[PDB]
């Protein structure tokens, strides 16, 4: 039963979870260079993290 | 000398069946099961017999981890509960065990829980009015000292709040003692009440208290929640008979006592009556309601709350409680949803000491004239909803406005409702409560607007409020003018 | 005429619901009495068979 | 070493329940304890004692591996109550009420415990932001509170509770882990797919770190549906005793009553009213009195409860409904006449109350909710009137209707983002706009700061972009010297810029294409805000 | 050696608080400090002002809430939630030291507007800030002013001239 | 009798606890017979029997002005008339608050005196008309 | 090996008790008596145990001319029914026996009718509108591919006709194998449906048939109506799991499934619940509903009809059925009396996919 349970627990097909990510806290120099664009780029980053 | 022991037959829910070889004890006798096996002293109480060898019984504590064939000890007596001055300022259970962590209780004596009702000779009906400070009650339902009161109402009407206000007003001024019995109450309301009585110093531990508090709550099983009111009466009838004092007996509520035995009647094997109640409901309630009565020795001024499920008065539990009271106060959802508190329907409730001779004649005539007025008022919503106000005589429109003002005026803010109302409560005296209705009864105050009566006390508070509303109306008028001046 | 047409339906459904409520309460009581009959046991019936 | 004790053999089995035949006479079984049934040499079927009889037989509730049960199987006894694993390790999991995890794609806690006694619990002082303005303003829910959710089928009963669970997350990531309120979603008798969608919803908004789900589906045994909400509260035990906070969501408790009925009737208990055994009040009483705000002696912990009860034809006269209104403090009554009539959440304020009130909600919300109660009490008396005095309309008839628009939501609303929309109503800044544009206003008021855009920046700090003013608002209050004037000198500019640039353009639309475009915009504003 | 404290139910209460404050200062992640408040309160030792200020110190000076990172961390919000637990729940009231810890964070976080709220709230409560922090708040303000960072950029961009559910971002 | 509605609760209690078969409103069958055992003992006896008499004023409490109730149905089926008091009139200063249409005495005139037949016979011919007029007239 | 044998004990209706000397088989095991004695084959599933050396079991065919000492035979398995493409274009009984007189069904394997529901991991709810072509059904209560549907209506309102319209619109252009469970409805309708499809070449017997028919009608005893829905679900679950293919599940209707289990619960002696239903109604119905789900392997788009006696929703059977469905379609009589057909009451209806996330914003 121990072996059966251990085999059921694992999911090789699945991908293991990555380490947790902290808040971006983007610097003022980035933002001063790109005022209005960082929001679009963060949205595209989420899009790529999901699809690509 | 030795106490006989009995062995358990079966356990179904809260009901247990016990064997007794030699002979079975009396009914209502208590029966301890030692805490060695289930971790707590499992007291039990006989309700009926089955055989000369057997008798079943209830448990006020939860029967858990209880084997069969466990020894059951005959105490030789029913549930002895403590009485005295030392019961004051303490929370107690059904068994009299103090659940608050204040220490032990000093007890020179310990009376049982069931006792015979006072004989007809012992009783005494003295027509004397009680001043609640509340404005509806002091007119239509003038509560009689030493009598029985019932705050009938569904859920969400203020019967519990009325009890809190009556404690605030009466119990302070009551030089005698007081008792509160929580029967199927919420366990949170116990905290609010205990913390209030402590903050109000009704319960003054270092000093001297004048309030016993008994609590068998929704968490408890039925055998506890049934045997609470009797516990509170063990507390009160001592202060009545022995001490000769006057007593207050608040109960929240009488209906949970009823359904606690309804939850067991099926297990006992008693055929259920109609709506799902026990057949012995009326008798069982009468054995308790009759204990609540003044005597030559003292006076219990009881107050009772009742749950009317689905707001159906035809439910036999309230209907059987009618006979056992003197002031059948009634609350209604319709008045509550209109913003009027206490949500009393003066037409559906009527007292006993509302007589010509027991009370003042002006009081009686003003009250009956208001009842007579609100009747016509109902008959005229029934028309205005259909035709319109224009289809009524000016003399009829007058009493429409007066009844519409009496309905809003009989509202009152309470000190307990500071959280909900956001306003300080007002104490209205009886004499002031007649020269303000009677004035409104004979058109003495028709120039005063309507909302000035809403959620205030006496008539002096009105003109304050009306003068305000004139000012806060002039503000919008002149501010509209200055708005026109600016643009 | 219309109000009467509504009044007959109201009186009709009032009495329909009244009677159904009566029947229901009866079947509750009979359910309980019957369940208790199942709870009660049979005896022995000891007698000479020979 | 470890020899299992046997008590009898399986005599009969009726679906979910069973009857035991004891082996020996001197053997004695306890009550409410778990038994085991050797369905095989390998596996075990857990159970529970529900009856004991003069014959020694035992009426048993089965909970696992029922299909493998037969007659004559050896029956063992643990002599202990039903327990489940408990701890922080369970957060982020779906779990059988027996503690078994449901896959997707040391400590033990008693299932039935006594409640906090009358000394071991503090009164309600602190709030529980469900995210909806009616419930944060007019029906203030607090901690250690138990508030029912009534409603007919498909009205939003489930969604109010889910949105509570989703509102708490943002805060919990900001505040310490002592003041964060976790959650438990109990699904009794529901469909397994509904549970899956809930798991995925919480996982999208990342509310699953702070939530476990106790699933007792419809195919599950009735005993398991019966003991599910006890498993939920059993997890709440630890967070009470560990001084933390926790939220309970008992999806339909009516479905927990059908199960108790099934058990009791099949075990030949006497029926009662509506075929229930009679002591079904005590059931929910045991379940719900366990909610409390615990004393500081006991950690100042809490567990809030949002029980749900289905309703049929908007009646509050059924047995179980009355049994629960009796118990719970307040209630959130959801009327299909209003759900169907457009507004969502369909809260009916006349029948929905909360028996705690201001003491629960916030200093900044006391002064607004006390105004909305007055305003709605006055609007309740007039709103039946088809508006005839279009320009002679009272100010109450204006403010109340705009407030009803603001009540329309889909998801939870942040505290800072809720008050500032209600303050304008109660103080009449939002009176020149029309009803239909009450939410687009709110959208711009909360997500597109106009004065920051049009240059009218005289306020030193007060702007809705930062989102960290919630804590200053919560502490100081809006009716404070430092925040009142800046607040007014944000909203009056928002109103003027709206009324001039946006409102003006809106009323100039005549085409059907453009008006349908503007139409759908406001519905989106009603959803997202 | 002090005025004995009591609970709402009048029960006698412990005051021996030092041994718990040391566990706060020895902490390294500022979520364990709250847990120390919990384990302190379970022992009939309710927190005092000194303990809450120890926690605000440990918050301000710690790096992260927990060992692993967490999304949505706000060093300010925890500190300003303790003050709601202080004023409202527990009845204790903060002091100049408490708000001092609070203002230091908004300097570190660069959020210059919330600072001015704190600057006004102090003096409305009689508290007076340290000018070392007031000047740094004004410094962050002037920097963000000249740099165009006075507000975020997404607010300083034109709105859709045409009403469309997609353009507004909903 | 103040009152019989409680007497029937007592018969219910007895009969159910002794496991007699229940019926409507959980009462047995012979609870109509219960009150017939009683009220029929009222009589106006014969001159062979002293010409004595036993009158009865049984009280029966209704609930929400219900008369379809089992006991009320029964006692009305038994009694030689009825009196019906109303709370809507009790509150309107009408005391005793009869409803004269629902109140009936099948013993109409044989009880009345010579001086009473004429008077009350005029009052019937006054109130039957007073209702047809009072019911149709407005409030105003 | 040798077969177990048991002997009848008592008979009350379609329910029977059997004495098993050695030991009793598991619940749901089938039990057969030869047709020599009764005249016809009679299979009898166990449903509960009374004591050791006894089992209570319900009959499928009638108990006529059944005696009290008849040899009963333990099959050693549940009621097995055929599966595969050989089940296509054939009408089947509760026992899986074909009745259309065509020929021997060329099955390869038989699956039992009772089955554990899918696990939470297997479920995958994808929300996609199912265009019926019916106009109320689209706007108000838009159906979901792979979801469940309920046609809740009294006698003479038009739920059966809605089913027929859906068949002509959806099922023919479905590209997936359909199933039709008749559960306590008119046998007339089954005849008309077999001919409506045999003419539309859906039940092409000389070619490829896209349909399976199963009919336990009202003439049949409760033992059959109580266990025929399961028999259709076996046929559909094979195409859901093995074939990994979309299917339709038309049930007409589940209220008689409930009635049959109630008529049995009376015979079993179980204490009844309110209006006279069995105590285990919710469980018996959920064990059926939760089998009807759309897994990762495939999808079942069910169309369940429901009957409401005396035009009462508060009847526990529909009242329980609401919580198990995705799209409630509450029909009315007063609407039908007004000439409107379909007699839908849109205020009472509801849907799950009715959100802008699934359906486009304007439709919502
Ligand atoms: N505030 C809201 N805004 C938009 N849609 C809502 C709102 N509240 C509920 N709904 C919608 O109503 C439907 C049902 O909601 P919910 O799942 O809470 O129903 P329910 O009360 O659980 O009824 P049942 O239990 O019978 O499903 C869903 O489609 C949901 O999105
Ligand atoms: N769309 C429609 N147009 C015209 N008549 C209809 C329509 N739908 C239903 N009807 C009529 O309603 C009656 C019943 O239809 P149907 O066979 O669906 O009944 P049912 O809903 O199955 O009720 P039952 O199962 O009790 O017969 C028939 O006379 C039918 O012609
Ligand atoms: N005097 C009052 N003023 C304002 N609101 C009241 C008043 N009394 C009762 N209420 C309202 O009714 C609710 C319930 O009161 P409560 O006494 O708990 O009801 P019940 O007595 O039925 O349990 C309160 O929470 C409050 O909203
Ligand atoms: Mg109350
Ligand atoms: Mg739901
Ligand atoms: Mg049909």
């Amino acid at each position: 039963a121990l072996a059966k349970a251990s085999a059921a627990q694992v999911d090789w097909t699945s991908l293991p979870a990555a380490p947790p990510r902290p808040s971006p806290s983007a610097p003022d120099t980035l933002i001063r260079l790109l005022g209005s664009v960082v929001d679009d780029l963060a949205d595209a980053d989420k899009v790529e993290q999901k699809y690509g | 000398d030795v106490k006989q022991v009995g062995y358990v037959q079966q356990i179904i829910g809260a009901v247990v069946d016990v064997t007794f070889t030699d002979s079975v004890p009396p009914v209502l006798t208590a029966l301890t099961v030692d805490a060695k096996e289930t971790g707590t002293l499992l007291t039990m109480e006989i309700v009926q017999h089955l055989d000369t060898k057997t008798a079943r019984c209830i448990c006020m504590s939860s029967t858990d981890m209880l084997r069969l064939r466990t020894p059951v000890v005959n105490t030789g007596s029913q549930i002895t509960v403590p009485v005295g001055e030392a019961t004051l300022g303490r929370i107690f259970n059904v068994m009299g065990d103090a659940i608050d962590q204040r220490g032990p209780v000093k007890n020179k004596v310990r009376w049982p829980i069931h006792r015979k009702a006072p004989t007809l000779a012992e009783q005494s009906g003295k027509d004397e009015v009680l001043v609640t400070g509340i404005k509806v009650i002091d007119l239509i339902l003038p509560y009689c000292k030493g009598g029985k009161i019932g705050l009938f109402g569904g859920a969400g009407v203020g019967k519990t709040v009325i009890i809190m206000e009556l404690i605030n007003n009466v119990a302070k001024g009551h030089g005698g003692y007081s008792v509160f019995a929580g029967v199927g109450e919420r366990t949170r309301e116990g905290t609010d009440l205990y913390l209030e009585m402590m903050g109000s110093k009704v319960i003054d531990l270092q000093g001297d208290s004048k309030c016993v508090l008994v609590y068998g709550q929704m968490n408890e099983p039925p055998g506890a929640r049934a045997r609470v009111a009797q516990t509170a009466l063990t507390m009160a009838e001592y202060f009545r008979d022995e001490a000769g004092q006057d007593v207050l007996l608040f109960v929240d509520n009488v209906f949970r006592f009823t359904q606690a035995n309804s939850e067991v009647s099926a297990l006992l094997g008693r055929i259920p009556a109609a709506v799902g109640y026990q057949p012995t409901l009326a008798e069982d309630l009468g054995m308790l309601q009759e204990r609540i009565t003044s005597t030559v020795k003292g006076s219990i001024t009881s107050v009772q709350a009742v749950y009317v499920p689905a707001d159906d008065i035809t439910d036999p539990a309230p209907a059987t409680t009618f006979s056992h009271l003197d002031a059948t106060t009634v609350l209604s959802r319709s008045v509550a949803e209109a913003g009027i508190y206490p949500a009393v329907e003066p037409l559906e409730c009527a007292s006993r000491i509302m007589d010509p001779d027991a009370i003042d004649v002006n009081h009686y005539n003003v009250a009956m004239d208001i009842v007579e007025m609100l009747t016509k008022y109902k008959e005229l919503q029934d028309i205005i909803a259909v035709l319109g106000i224009d289809e009524l005589s000016e003399e009829d429109k007058l009493i429409v406005d007066r009844a519409r003002k009496v309905a809003k005026f009989m509202s009152q803010p309470f000190a307990v409702a500071e959280v909900f109302t956001g306003m300080k409560g007002y104490y209205v005296q009886l004499e002031d409560c007649v020269s303000d209705f009677g004035s409104l009864l004979m058109g003495q105050c028709d120039n005063i607007p309507e909302m000035a009566f809403y959620m205030v006390g006496g008539l002096d508070s009105v003109k304050e409020k009306a003068a305000k509303m004139a000012a806060e109306a002039a503000a919008m008028r002149e501010r509209a003018r200055k708005a026109a001046e600016a643009k | 005429g219309n109000i009467t047409g509504l009044m007959q339906l109201a009186d009709y459904t009032y009495n329909k619901t009244r009677k159904e409520l009566i029947t229901a309460e009866l079947l509750e009581i009979i359910g309980t009495m019957t369940a208790m009959h199942a709870g009660k046991k049979v005896g022995l019936k000891k007698t000479e068979f020979w | 070493l470890e020899a299992k004790q046997k008590i009898g053999f399986v005599h009969g089995i009726d679906g979910t329940i069973a009857t035991i035949a004891p082996a020996a006479s001197k053997v004695t079984v306890p009550y409410n304890t778990v038994l085991e049934i050797a369905v095989s040499a390998t596996n075990i079927a857990n159970a529970l004692v529900f009856n004991l009889e003069k014959d020694g037989s035992i009426g048993v509730i089965l909970l696992d591996n029922i299909s493998e049960v037969r007659s004559g199987q050896d029956v063992y006894a643990t002599g202990s109550l039903l327990k489940i694993p408990v701890g922080f390790h369970m957060l982020g999991k779906i779990i059988n009420p027996l503690g078994k995890e449901i896959p997707t794609g040391t400590k033990l806690g008693l299932v039935e415990e006594m409640a906090p006694n009358i000394v071991s619990r503090q009164p309600v002082n602190y709030n529980l932001l469900t995210g909806y303005k009616v419930i944060d303003t007019l029906i203030p829910v607090g901690r250690g509170q138990r508030e029912l959710i009534l409603g007919d089928r498909q009205t939003g009963k489930t969604s109010i509770a889910l949105s509570t669970i989703l509102n708490q997350t943002k805060v919990n990531n900001e505040i310490l882990s002592k003041n964060n309120v976790l959650s438990v979603y109990v699904s009794i008798g529901q469909r397994c797919s509904n549970v899956a969608r809930i798991h995925r919803l919480l996982t999208e908004y990342d509310a699953m770190k702070y939530c476990t789900i106790v699933a007792a589906t419809a195919a599950d045994p009735a005993g398991l549906q019966y003991l599910a909400p006890y498993a939920g509260t059993t997890l709440g035990e630890e967070f009470r005793n560990s001084g933390r906070h926790i939220l309970l969501v008992y999806d339909d408790l009516s479905k927990q009553a059908v199960s108790y009925r099934q058990i009791s009737l099949l075990l030949r208990r006497p029926p009662g009213r509506e075929a229930y055994p009679g002591d079904v009040f005590y059931l929910h009483s045991r379940l719900l009195e366990r909610s409390a705000m615990m004393s500081p002696q006991k950690g100042s912990g809490s567990l809030t409860s949002l029980p749900i009860v289905e309703t049929l034809s908007n009646d509050v006269t059924a047995y179980i409904v009355t049994n629960v209104i009796s118990i719970t403090d307040g209630q959130i009554y959801l009327d299909a006449k209003l759900f169907t009539g457009g507004q969502r959440p369909a809260v009916n304020i006349g029948l929905s109350v909360s028996r705690v009130g201001s003491s629960a909600q916030n200093k900044a919300m006391k002064k607004v909710g006390g105004a909305l109660k007055m305003l709605m009490g006055e609007y309740r008396k007039m709103a039946g009137e088809q508006t005839s005095g279009s320009q002679n309309v009272s100010p109450v008839m204006i403010r109340g209707a705009r407030c009803l628009q603001l009540f329309n939501q889909k998801g939870p609303s942040y505290f800072m983002d809720a008050i500032v929309a209600l303050y304008a109503v109660t103080n009449g800044y939002m009176d020149d706009v029309k009803l239909q544009y009450s939410k687009f206003y709110e959208f711009l008021l909360l997500n597109k700061d106009l004065p920051v855009l049009y240059g009218q920046v005289n306020n030193k700090y007060f702007y809705m972009y930062n989102k960290n003013l919630n804590y200053f608002i919560r502490y100081f209050g809006l009716n404070h010297e430092i925040l009142e004037p800046e607040l007014k000198k944000y909203i009056e500019i928002h109103t003027n810029l709206f009324l001039d640039n946006y409102q003006s353009r809106m009323n100039e639309l005549k085409s059907d294409e453009d008006l349908v475009q503007l139409k759908n915009l406001l519905y989106a504003c009603k959803r997202t805000v | 050696a002090g005025g004995k404290r009591y609970d709402l139910f009048g029960y006698e209460v412990s005051v021996a608080t030092g041994p718990f404050i040391e566990e706060i200062k020895k902490a390294q992640f500022y979520d364990d400090a709250g847990e120390v408040i919990v384990k302190m309160n379970l022992a009939n030792t309710p927190p005092d002002l000194q303990t809450y200020n120890a926690v605000l110190e440990r918050i301000l000076n710690c790096k992260s809430k927990r060992s692993q990172p967490v999304k949505g961390e706000n060093k300010f919000a925890a500190m300003m939630d303790i003050l709601e637990e202080m004023d409202a729940r527990s009845g204790i009231k903060p002091n100049a030291e408490s708000w001092g810890y609070v203002l230091k964070e908004l300097v570190q976080a660069g959020d210059f507007r919330l600072g001015w709220v704190c600057i006004a709230g102090m003096k409305s409560l009689g508290i007076t800030p340290d000018q070392a922090l007031v000047d740094a708040n004004e410094a962050n303000a002037a920097k963000a002013k000249a740099a165009g960072t006075d507000f975020p950029a997404y607010l300083k961009k034109a709105a859709p001239e045409s009403f469309d559910t997609k353009a507004w971002g909903i």
